[PDB]
């Protein structure tokens, strides 16, 4: 749908969509930019991830509402409404899945293959881990296990690279750790691992802060605070 | 308080 | 698209969509319920208006962002970006217009024709005035005048009925007055009329509050406060 | 403060 628009026009429109909180549009513009076949810049990767994060974020929030209703209507002494709650939860779930598959597909051809620099490769592998994780949040079937492992292996590979190649205060490194810790906590049923990861990550970033310019690491600061919020919630 | 991700 | 679903299932799903903040879905379910050809109940009219109010509300908010950017890029010493801002503002505008036309169309066949009770007829005429008003917010062409007059005539007819048939604290009567006052202020370039309407409306509702049960008029209270907010902003 | 409608 975006094949007739210049790459630069798609990037510009993704930035306008962001300002207008039109995240579906933003995601469609960024998909079209990716499909031009050139690697994305640091700024363009951020637009890509923000667009899809917001689209799936709204779907996942809806899915959680509908799932909670559905689960309530399946309890002790709740009364039979009929199939509507389940159908509508399935409709939202299916659309969410289709957006995850779209992102995963863009990642696998060809953001991940062509990413040589550490900051881009870790960024894309983090996205791959995130979107498999959102698949795992709704998976109840045969392949829940395989989906969970796909998220784990993406996050693990990102983690391996980020440790070798990036400082501990790098905001991509920090975000990856934050999300991988969430994965361990609520997807992999490994809250000790989640806690240990969040703590180690936070502590190592604190100790490396002396190397940093400020206010040039406001992203790193915010993410350190989310790690702290999780540690507070979980301990 | 729902746990944070980014 | 909704012709195969039972009316009651569409109403139920519109309520789930509301809880999930899935307003596009909500609007589509309510459109499908209207198309069953039975009159809507008081509760169902509210679902209808809330669904579309939220969909168009997000579009109008986006349109305002993009318009402000566009107008900035057309000023003294702003530099030529190219056609992207205008194209993307036009795309948002076109979709907004299409949603207004969809609502107006549902109103004209056949919510308005079949509404005999005062509360339903005023409610639908208020919607007709609102959606013509949102058309007028973006109209810059030949028919801006005709669109503005269509909003005025709908609001005027609603106002005439609501005065004859409803008490001054009726929340539909109050909301209609609130919106008609906004129309006068920023669409019809008649701020004196907007102010006089908001004041009279508020004062008459205050004087009729003694007749009311509470907490049975929380909607009327909130709308009286919006009238007060406008009067504060405008005077 | 943007004006209110309902
Ligand atoms: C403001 C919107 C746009 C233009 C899209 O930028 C989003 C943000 O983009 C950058 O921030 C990134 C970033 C975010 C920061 C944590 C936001 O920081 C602040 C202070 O707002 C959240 C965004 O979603 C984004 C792009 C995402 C990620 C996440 C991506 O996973 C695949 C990993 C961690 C984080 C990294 C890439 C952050 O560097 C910038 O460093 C931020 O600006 C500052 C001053 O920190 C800007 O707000
Ligand atoms: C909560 C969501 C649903 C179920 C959709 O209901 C929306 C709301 O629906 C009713 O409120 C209506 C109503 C609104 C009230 C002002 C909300 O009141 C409170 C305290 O939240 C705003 C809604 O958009 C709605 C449906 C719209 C209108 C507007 C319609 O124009 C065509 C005219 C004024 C207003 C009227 C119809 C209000 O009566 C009810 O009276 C409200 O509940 C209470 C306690 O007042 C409920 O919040
Ligand atoms: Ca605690
Ligand atoms: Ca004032
Ligand atoms: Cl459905
Ligand atoms: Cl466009
Ligand atoms: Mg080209
Ligand atoms: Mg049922
Ligand atoms: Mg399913
Ligand atoms: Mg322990
Ligand atoms: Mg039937
Ligand atoms: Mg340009
Ligand atoms: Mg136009
Ligand atoms: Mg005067």
């Amino acid at each position: 749908a975006m094949g007739s628009m210049e790459r630069a026009s798609l990037i510009q429109k993704a930035k306008l969509a962001e300002q207008a909180e039109r995240y579906e549009d933003m995601a469609a513009f960024m998909k079209g930019a990716v499909e031009k076949g050139e690697e994305l810049s640091c700024e363009e990767r951020n637009l890509l991830s923000v667009a899809y994060k917001n689209v799936v974020g709204g779907q996942r929030a809806a899915w959680r509402v509908l799932s909670s209703i559905e689960q309530k209507s399946n309890e002790e002494g709740s009364e039979e409404k009929g199939p509507e709650v389940r159908e509508y939860r399935e409709k939202v779930e299916t659309e969410l899945q289709g957006v995850c598959d779209t992102v995963l597909g863009l990642l696998d051809s060809h953001l991940i293959k062509e990413a040589g620099d550490a900051e881009s490769r870790v960024f894309y592998l983090k996205m791959k881990g995130d979107y498999y994780r959102y698949l795992a949040e709704v998976a109840t079937g045969d392949d829940k296990k395989r989906i969970i492992d796909s998220a784990r292996s993406a996050y693990q590979e990102a983690m391996d690279i980020s440790k070798k190649e990036m400082p501990p205060t790098n905001p991509i490194r920090l975000g990856l750790a934050l999300n991988f810790s969430v994965f361990h906590y609520e997807i992999a049923n490994s809250p000790e691992e989640a806690i240990s990861l969040a703590k180690t990550t936070f502590d190592e970033a604190m100790a490396d802060l002396h190397t940093l310019s400020e206010d040039s690491y406001k992203d790193s600061t915010l993410i350190m605070q989310l790690l702290r919020d999780n540690l507070t919630l979980w301990t | 308080k729902r746990r944070k991700s980014v």
